RNA sequence: UCAUAUAGAAGAACUAAUGUUAGUAUAAGUAACAUGAAAACAUUCUCCUCCGCAUAAGCCUGCGUCAGAUCUGACAAUUAACAG
RNA sequence: GCUAAACCUAGCCCCAAACCCCCACCUUACUACCACAACUUAGCCAAACCAUUUACAUAAAGUAUAGGCGAUAGAAAUUGAUGG
């Protein structure tokens, strides 16, 4: 049975989508900048 | 209603300032100065000897 | 139902304001002015269309040439895409060969 | 006359990249964007493009 | 899966819940074995005055004259702070009139601010 | 002591209490530093009292009696803050001519944006700080493009605000 | 037109001038006025 | 330009693209869903569970009081010795 | 008779001109406080396959020239430049 692929975990969520992980690589800074440009108010998870 | 004053051509010689950046490359040099001399006479201010 | 019920407000046009009373004045500045000026030199409007005409492809090409380097990034990318598409269309699609 | 009327074609309207739903599975009409002229909020298939000039000059004698 | 609401100390697992403060200053440091040492110097000792005999109250009567907004400017302060001493001594080499050239040997440094409101 | 957290008991449940005028900036400027200190704490006690009263009213489902005193004391305390900060700033300019009390510098974030960075007083020098040298106070090339688009997105917003503001001037001159 | 209450200072005091201009902050002067004595000198920090 | 006509223009005409958006139908008041019993609303009785209590992880105020309704607002709360 | 049906502007599009702007925050971002580093567009697409190839002011001129001399590509010398 499927549908429960999201087993939430704050450590994982902050480690693999957080501000510092984005800022730790050029691609992540590009992601943050795209989301700054589009207007988002949730830049990083 | 009095019609607006007519559109008259830009009188005299047209000297564009050289320090500006938009003044194109071809409006400064010897050729434009030669054309202005040829078309407006000694009033253009070009020294003839440059020709 | 797609038709209005009350009458619209009356659009009052003043056929004798300054813009209409003086329309066309100086459209013979050439013939009646020793040819100092030309009628095109009274066309007020875009830098790249004053006194020139063409289909959309030529218009876009001209816009690119004359103000392409002043355009915003996204507008310029749209313009390049538009030229690419119009090229393909006008040169490969159509009833007439 | 310069006509200052522009209408966003199907490729100038925001978004619209992805295929909304697969072609075969569902029972809905095939569509390859949410911005076709067909769809609401899409682009005009044939509309006023850019500022258009209408200039032409008759022979001076005329 | 919630990313709009603020992130505060009430959110993560034990470790996060503990580490994240709540805007509260510190007053000490952790020693060995999760033991906390407090420092009497990093605790703000309030300095309250003696209010006895004071002839001023939270409000001011409606029978007070108005005046003009004249914000204190460096010139205005200098005018009546040191200038008259200069003029009195002008009738017959700057630290004597309150000038403080350097700010290492005083308790309340003006720049940077080493004190608190 | 704790009795001082509530107004004089004579004035409970009166729905009207008369208070004077909030101190104005010019009125404070005539007071010494000592008197401003004492005034500050008198206002502190009054503001605590009025906050208690307001919360109690909001708990009992009643309207606060004369809620203007609260804003009057808030304004008077802001005025006293302003006067003291002005004296401090004047003396700072005289004594060291600096503008801002807290040191800072204009830098570029990792996003290219020009920021004013306020310094955090630490104890070891900046080259030995493993945390402060993980920050990027510079901008690599890949941000320049995004620096342009932003500059454009905020020009459009300008233009639309200008053009519109003139259409509404034509309409206002066509009625 | 108006008579002041118990929490309203009289005009004699709200307009009195007791501010002799001085070259010391509020802190420096109040410390001396209330006789609280401090001698340890502030250390040196590294702003950045 | 007259001030419906003469001209000039053009996003210029939908019984049909498993078109798109919104409204309402049909199948249809059909398929399906729910509340153990009595009562004096205090209570008593019948029957059932690999269930329950706590920590962790997760969630973040999500049947506490009051006042409006058939859910909305206000007020209130979870006190370190346990754990970090 | 219900359901509805109707409306104007909030704004926006294209031009012209002018070069545009207290505290906390790179650790788990929005957390007062300890010993490395940055610097050739491939290909969808045309040739009805595909393999070399295939586009990113006016005039001279779609001329010279390039090219499975196919599809297509393509100069220069010189010329002169607030509005709807
Ligand atoms: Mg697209
Ligand atoms: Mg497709
Ligand atoms: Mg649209
Ligand atoms: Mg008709
Ligand atoms: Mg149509
Ligand atoms: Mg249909
Ligand atoms: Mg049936
Ligand atoms: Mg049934
Ligand atoms: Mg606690
Ligand atoms: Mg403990
Ligand atoms: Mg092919």
């Amino acid at each position: 049975a499927r549908g429960n692929e999201y087993q939430p975990s704050n450590i994982k969520r902050k480690n693999k989508h957080g501000w510092v992980r984005r800022l730790s690589t050029p691609a992540g800074v590009q992601v943050i900048l795209r989301r700054m440009l589009k207007g988002r108010k949730s830049l990083s998870h | 209603y009095r019609a607006r004053p007519p559109p008259r051509r830009r009188p005299g010689p047209r000297w564009p300032d050289p320090e500006d950046l938009l003044t194109p490359r071809w409006q400064l040099g010897p050729r434009y100065a030669a054309k202005q001399f040829a078309r407006y006479g000694a009033a253009s201010g070009v020294v003839p000897g440059s020709l | 139902i797609g038709i209005r019920l009350t009458l619209p407000p009356p659009k009052v046009v003043d056929r004798w304001n300054e813009k209409r009373a003086m329309f066309g004045v100086y459209d013979n500045i050439g013939i009646l002015g020793n040819f100092e000026k030309h009628p095109k030199e009274l066309i007020r409007g875009p830098i790249w269309l004053r006194g020139w005409k063409g289909n959309e492809l030529q218009r876009c090409i001209r816009k690119r040439k004359m103000v392409g380097s002043r355009m915003f990034a996204d507008d310029l990318h749209n313009l390049n895409k538009r030229i690419r598409y119009l090229y393909k269309h006008f040169n490969r699609h159509g009833k007439f060969r | 006359r310069i006509s200052y009327a522009k209408t966003k074609t199907r490729a100038e309207v925001r978004g619209g990249g992805r295929k909304p739903w697969p072609q075969k599975g569902t029972g809905r009409a095939r569509h390859g964007s949410i911005r076709s002229p067909l769809w609401r909020g899409g682009g005009v298939a044939h509309g006023p493009r850019g500022p258009t000039s209408y200039y032409y000059m008759l022979p001076m004698k005329v | 899966a919630d990313r709009m609401s603020k992130w505060t100390s009430k959110r993560g697992p034990r470790s996060f819940r503990g580490r994240k403060g709540r805007g509260a200053k510190g007053i000490g440091f952790l020693t060995s074995g999760w033991r906390f040492v407090q420092i009497k110097e990093m605790v703000p000792e309030f300095v309250v005055p003696d209010l006895t005999g004071f002839k001023l109250k939270p409000y001011v009567s409606y029978l007070a004259p108005e005046s003009e907004e004249t914000p204190l400017t460096a010139a205005q302060l200098f005018s009546e702070a040191v200038a008259p001493a200069i003029e009195k001594d002008f009738k017959d080499n700057l630290e004597k009139y309150g000038f403080e050239p350097t700010q290492e040997g005083k308790l309340f440094q003006l720049y940077p601010r080493n004190f608190l409101r | 002591g704790l009795e001082e957290f509530f107004d004089d008991p004579k004035n409970w449940g009166q729905e009207k209490v008369k208070s004077g005028a909030a101190w104005t900036c010019q009125q404070l400027r005539n007071k010494s530093n000592e008197d401003l200190h004492k005034l500050w704490y008198v206002l502190l006690k009054e503001r605590n009292m009025l906050l208690t009263l307001e919360q109690e009213a909001k708990r009992q489902r009643l309207p606060m009696p004369s809620p203007e005193r609260l804003d009057k004391v808030v304004d008077s305390m802001d005025a006293l803050d302003k006067v003291v900060q002005e004296r401090e700033d004047a003396l700072r300019l005289l004594q060291t001519g600096q503008e801002r009390a807290r040191p800072g510098a204009w830098r570029r974030d990792i996003f290219g944006r020009i920021i004013w960075h306020k310094f955090k007083q630490w104890v070891i020098p900046w080259h030995l700080n493993k945390r402060y040298n993980r920050k990027r106070f510079f901008a690599l090339p890949y941000v320049d493009h995004f620096l342009r688009l932003e500059r454009e997105k905020r020009a459009r917003i300008k233009a639309r605000k200008e053009n519109l503001e003139r259409k509404k001037a034509k309409i206002l001159l066509k009625k | 037109t108006w008579i002041d209450g118990p929490k309203d200072t009289s005009v004699e005091d709200a307009l009195e001038r007791t501010y002799v201009p001085c070259l010391k902050t509020l802190q420096e002067e109040v410390m001396e006025a209330m006789g609280i004595k401090e001698t340890r000198k502030y250390k040196k920090v590294y702003w950045y």
